[PDB]
């Protein structure tokens, strides 16, 4: 009942039916937590129809979990943004 | 048989809105059976803060090595606005459909500290759990 992983790559795993979205998702992430001197031990992700998920685990093991609820589809920027901005604070 | 703790915690947002829901779940497995309880805190700008007290209990089916199932034999549900008293609630409609039905469960990925689950809240969701 649920995505199947469509994106792997370095820390990054995301889970959705839609490859494009995946991979441009799991791209904007690296690089831009990168960017930020931010290295995730994991960072899960899970897309569908209506919400978003994800898992950050930290360096030192610890987890921060989110859910986002959205009526519309969001892009892979404003998501990526979503997803770092909620990490970095 | 030992029992296995599990523990977290996630921050629900909506895009659309200014609901907010802030979620500690405890689980513990022993056998085949397990004990659940979630704690919620929900927020939202129309309407004064709300606690919430979800404490359930069940069986816990091993399909694979990743898929589980939850079955509830039975959920209590508790509301108030402070943590300190708590009174008993009737259980809304996404509560009693969990009751004698089994639930999904995933696991994508185990370690001595962690796993990872995606699971049926929400229809769809990915969080992490400490192992304890
Ligand atoms: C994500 C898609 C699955 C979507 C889907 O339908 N899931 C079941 C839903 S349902 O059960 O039907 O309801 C899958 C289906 C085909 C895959 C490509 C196969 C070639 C190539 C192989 C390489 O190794 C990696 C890159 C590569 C382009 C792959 C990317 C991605 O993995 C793709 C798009
Ligand atoms: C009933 C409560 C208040 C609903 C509300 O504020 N009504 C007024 C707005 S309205 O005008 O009437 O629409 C809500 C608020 C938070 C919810 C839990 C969230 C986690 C989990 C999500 C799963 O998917 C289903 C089970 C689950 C435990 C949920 C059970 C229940 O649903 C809870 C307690």
């Amino acid at each position: 009942d649920y995505p199947s992983l469509s994106f792997q790559q370095d820390y990054v795993y995301i889970f959705s039916s839609d490859f494009q979205l995946s991979e441009e998702l799991g791209v904007a992430l690296i690089n831009a937590l990168s960017a930020k001197e931010i290295v995730p031990e994991r960072l899960y992700v899970m897309l569908n129809d209506k919400t978003i998920s994800f898992s950050f685990i930290s360096k030192n093991k610890k987890s921060k979990n989110r859910v986002l609820s959205t009526e519309k589809k969001l892009n892979y920027k404003h998501i990526s943004e979503y997803i770092v901005n909620e990490i970095e604070y | 048989d030992p029992v296995h703790f599990y523990e977290t915690s996630y921050k629900y947002q909506a895009a659309d809105s200014t609901y907010m829901h802030d979620v500690a779940i405890n689980v513990s497995i022993k056998g085949n059976h397990f004990t659940s309880d979630i704690i919620i805190r929900e927020l939202v700008k129309s309407e004064n803060k709300n606690y919430y007290n979800v404490i359930g209990h069940g069986d816990i089916i091993q399909k694979n090595t990743h898929q589980y199932y939850l079955n509830f034999d039975n959920i209590d549900v508790y509301t108030g606005t402070n943590k300190a008293n708590m009174k008993p609630y009737k259980e809304p409609t996404s509560i009693s459909s969990l009751i004698n039905k089994s639930n999904n469960i995933r696991v994508v990925y185990l370690s001595e500290e962690y796993v990872v689950v995606e699971f049926f809240f929400y229809d769809g969701q990915i969080i992490t759990l400490h192992r304890y």
